[PDB]
């Protein structure tokens, strides 16, 4: 070994970080966590394929230190939802939702913060009529995330079978709103605009005028299109011609 | 990057061996200056001193601090230095103007 | 309504010493009174260098308005390493022959005066600040309102202000207890903890006590036709280095 | 880039031998008092004959790498060829300092004998 | 409050701070001041019970970007990021309100 | 002082470290707000993983355990293949079933979108 010390200087100075890196690599820091992530985000994975999905938050501000033991503690509780919804359609998953809620300072109860879930969804309706609005147990947390999150699941089931209905060429051309509550399509020549709740049709109008389509057989069609929506794409199928 | 990431690994390992080498260092200075338990020093002999002085990317790093610390202070003592002769000698010309007027009121 | 400008002077001069002089000058006769004042008489302010010298002298042909009622200030100390300032106020330009006559006269050097915002912080803690007969201090309480006026990249924030109505004051300075300076005391530093604010580093530009004085960062306004003493005192006290 | 591992390299050498120096000190005073338990007292010349063998130790160790990297000036390190400029601007800057620090006491002469002129 | 000796990369991560403090993002998402929405006036109502005694005081801003002049005097230091409330950060934008109980209440 | 953070950070040091909004990374905690605060009394765990890096596919097969009854829980288990990239699913197989709950869980099994499966199981 070369002198890195000289020899009356290295008599004294401890050389054992030269002949081993491990006294120094202590300090400066494995396989198994990089390894086992694996298996516990695969079972996460698993999970978000629920759909309604819980997920951690926190707000910043809401931190302070509790004076005699210098430690930091937050001082209201935060409690996040994600919101997927698997799209058969693509057999991928849909940009997901998120709705955020923070405890009342004396109420020790929540109240609703922040949230992505759009306004047509009165979030804070929902909110207020679980438990009366006094929600406070996880178990009414979820309550309200299931409903938000059926809430959604009710306007992506639509969307999907009107995609669908449209790859498949049983349709022409069509626009749909926010919510794929009012769309309109044209079948082949004939148009027609829909209005519809969840999974179900309640009103219809048929705008062509064409040689065979009497105000009979106008209003026996628009009257057939009511329904449920699963048997649209049958009935649809059958009156093509 | 890879030949200057490993150096930069490199020379960051070797920062770290010279920080235990002057921790341990500066422990050995304290547990030898408790065997100085006496405030006083002793004499540093001339012959202990003269053995002293009979026994001893490290340098690529002396070089390139000695460099580039001759760059910028050389051109600031320059710049520092040219900036006050600019001005010192407009002082000057100003200075030699009112000499030469006075010099005129004085043979007035 | 009554503003002021302040200047300093260089020397120490005995205005009695060349009434005369100024009055042929002025082509009227001018009062001049003498006060021997103690005005910082609070324990932690001091119980010497005190006795300030107060001169009041007045261009009163008549007193209709402020120009006509212009009256000068002095106040002096010969401890004080420039030892005396000037005040004067209104419109009227025999200020300027007045100001001409004396730097010609005492060969005395003159310039204007500024303020910091500690020094206008300080300055409106001394105008609330008032002295029974009795020699007890006691404070009146007036719906403060801070002023700033900042620079920022592309305007993006021009100007903010804090308004303090009088209860909102009172009830910081006697949460804060028994003070005598509450808006250095108490107030700023509960502005500064409700929002991260440094008032002393903001650019302020005005203080308001509503009704009672505005102070800027050239002049002083006062609902009064006078400054109390202690107003007075404080200038002096800034002049200094 | 590289430029960013560079830079941190740039300051890291300051670092270097700012401990490397102290090391130094530490070590050549605690040899000294490794020789006699409380040899705290070295005398200011000798102390500074120690720091002028330093300087002589800095003179021998830049020497040595700048041997290692232009003995062979292969260009293979990019690190060298980084050096090679930093080697030449600091024997390039030197003439007009020099020139500079002649001339001012000419200027200086002029101011003096304006003075006493005047 | 009490108070260049300083080196880059903490003060590059002070200034990701103050950006995430005001835009939520480390890219910061939207010049490094310019918000998402600028808002041009917001006025604000603190109610705080001290003593068994209500305080208030009201901020009133005027500009062309409220938050973003907030955010550049947070980064030349006249604000303390970690004492600047979600209200005044820009949450509740466009809404001016009183704060009671820690709770933003839009103005009626 | 910085740090570097992960799934596997402690949270109170990604809290002291907290002045964004986004999700709390922590991983078993996400997994327990999954677990034991949305879908309580499902026990579930991945029998086999191994991923034919040749095809870049994933093959899983997991189990699920249903205990709120657990005088007699009842366990199902999916096998299931996704692209691994992309974001896409293959197809997916239930392996296993107790019989307990054959039946009255077929008709539900026999329909796809899984999600709909489990946690209707689950309620």
């Amino acid at each position: 070994q070369h002198q890195m010390f000289d020899p009356g200087v290295a008599d004294l100075l401890d050389t054992d970080i030269l002949t081993s890196p491990s006294k120094r690599k202590r300090k400066l820091k494995s396989t198994s966590d990089r390894s086992e992530l694996e298996d516990y985000i695969v079972l996460e994975n698993v999970y978000r394929m629920f759909g309604i999905t819980f997920f951690p938050l926190v707000d910043p501000i809401d931190l302070k230190i509790k004076d005699a033991s210098g430690e930091i503690f937050v001082d209201r509780e935060m409690l996040g939802i994600r919101l997927e919804v698997f799209s058969e359609r693509t057999s991928q998953f849909e940009k997901p939702h998120y709705v955020l809620l923070k405890k009342r300072i004396k109420s020790n109860s929540w109240f609703l913060f922040k949230h992505t879930i759009p306004s047509f969804i009165d979030v804070q309706g929902i909110f207020d009529d679980t438990n009366g609005g006094l929600v406070i147990s996880h178990d009414d947390a979820y309550l309200f995330a299931k409903r938000v999150f059926l809430q959604l699941v009710e306007v992506q089931k639509r969307r999907q079978i009107f995609k669908d209905l449209e790859a498949k060429k049983i349709i022409h051309d069509l626009d749909l709103d926010l919510e794929s509550s009012m769309v309109s399509f044209f079948v082949k020549d004939i148009k027609v605009e829909l209005f519809v709740k969840q999974n179900e049709i309640v009103s219809c109008s048929i705008l062509d005028d064409i040689h065979d389509f009497s105000q009979n057989n106008k209003s026996k069609w628009e009257i057939a299109l009511l329904g449920s929506l699963d048997d649209l794409e049958l009935k649809l199928n059958h009156s093509f011609a | 990057k890879d030949v200057l990431d490993v150096y930069i690994k490199n020379l960051e390992n070797q920062i770290g061996n010279k920080r235990y080498f002057l921790k341990q260092a500066q422990g050995a200075i304290d547990e030898i200056t408790k065997r100085s338990l006496d405030t006083e020093g002793k004499p540093v002999n001339s012959e202990v001193f003269t053995e002293l002085l009979r026994k001893p990317p490290i340098g690529f790093s002396l070089t390139s601090n000695f460099l580039s610390l001759r760059a910028q202070s050389s051109s600031e003592w320059l710049s520092l230095m040219n900036d006050q002769s600019v001005d010192q000698k407009a002082m000057l010309l100003l200075q030699n103007n009112i000499n030469s007027d006075l010099k005129e009121l004085l043979r007035k | 309504p009554y503003t002021w400008k302040f200047l300093g002077i260089s020397k120490q001069l005995s205005l009695e010493n060349g009434i005369a002089k100024l009055n042929q000058l002025l082509n009227l006769e001018v009062d001049l009174d003498i006060q021997t004042i103690r005005v910082p008489s609070d324990p932690d302010g001091g119980t010497a260098a005190d006795e300030y010298i107060r001169y009041e002298m007045r261009l009163d042909i008549s007193n209709l308005d402020e120009g006509t009622y212009s009256k000068f200030i002095f106040l002096g100390n010969s401890k004080m390493e420039v030892p005396m300032f000037l005040c004067y106020c209104g419109t009227d330009n025999r200020n300027e022959v007045v100001l001409q006559w004396l730097k010609a006269e005492y060969g005395v050097i003159m310039w204007p005066i500024k303020f910091e915002q500690k020094t206008m912080i300080k300055l409106a803690d001394a105008s609330i600040v008032h002295v029974t007969k009795e020699n007890i201090e006691q404070i009146t309480w007036f719906s403060s309102k801070l002023y700033f006026e900042p620079e920022t990249q592309d305007k993006n924030l021009r100007q903010f202000s804090i308004e303090i109505p009088r209860e909102s004051c009172e009830g910081l300075a006697l949460g804060y207890g028994n003070t005598m300076h509450p808006y250095n005391d108490a107030i700023v530093p509960y502005i500064y903890n409700e929002t991260g604010m440094a008032v002393e580093r903001l650019p302020l530009t005005s203080v308001i006590l509503a009704g009672h004085t505005k102070i800027m960062r050239e002049s002083i306004v006062t609902s009064t036709r006078s400054l109390r003493n202690r107003v007075l005192a404080v200038v002096l006290q800034s002049i200094q280095f | 880039s590289s430029e960013k591992q560079w830079e941190r390299i740039q300051q890291l050498e300051k670092e270097h031998v700012e401990v490397y120096r102290e090391l130094l000190i530490t070590l050549d005073r605690l040899y000294l008092i490794r020789k006699h338990n409380h040899a705290v007292i070295l005398s200011h010349t000798q102390q500074r004959l120690l720091e002028i063998r330093h300087q002589l130790q800095i003179n021998l160790e830049k020497t040595a790498l700048l041997i290692r990297l232009l003995e062979k000036p292969d260009n293979t390190n990019v690190l060298f060829t980084k050096l090679q400029n930093l080697l030449e601007e600091s024997n390039s800057l030197d003439y007009e300092l020099l020139q500079s620090l002649g001339a001012q006491s000419s200027l200086h002469k002029q101011l003096i004998e304006s003075r006493a002129e005047r | 409050l009490n108070d260049g000796k300083e080196e880059p990369e903490i003060r590059r991560l002070r200034l990701e701070k103050n950006m995430i403090k005001f835009k939520g993002s480390a890219n910061g998402v939207m010049s490094r001041y310019s918000s998402l929405v600028p808002i041009e006036k917001v006025g604000f109502t603190l109610k705080n019970e001290i003593n068994s005694r209500i305080i208030t005081i009201k901020l009133k801003f005027n500009g062309n970007d409220i938050f973003g002049g907030l955010h550049e005097l947070c980064d030349k230091n006249l604000i303390n990021i970690d004492k600047v409330p979600g209200w005044l950060a820009g949450e509740n934008g466009s809404f001016s309100g009183t704060i009671m109980n820690g709770d933003f209440q839009r103005e009626q | 002082r910085v740090e570097r953070i992960n799934g596997l950070t402690n949270l109170q040091k990604e809290l002291v470290t907290k002045y964004d909004t986004l999700p709390l990374l922590n991983m078993n905690l996400r997994l327990s707000y999954l677990r034991d605060h949305t879908y309580p009394h499902l026990q579930v765990s991945v029998q086999s993983r191994d991923r034919v890096h040749n095809d870049g596919i994933e093959v899983l097969v997991v189990n699920y355990k249903f205990c709120r009854n657990t005088m007699n829980p009842f366990e199902i288990q999916f096998k299931m293949f996704y692209k691994f990239e992309d974001s896409t699913l293959l197809k997916w197989e239930i392996l296993r079933i107790s019989t307990n709950v054959r039946l009255k869980a077929k008709q539900l099994l026999a329909t796809r979108n899984f999600q709909k499966c489990l946690l209707s199981l689950y309620e």
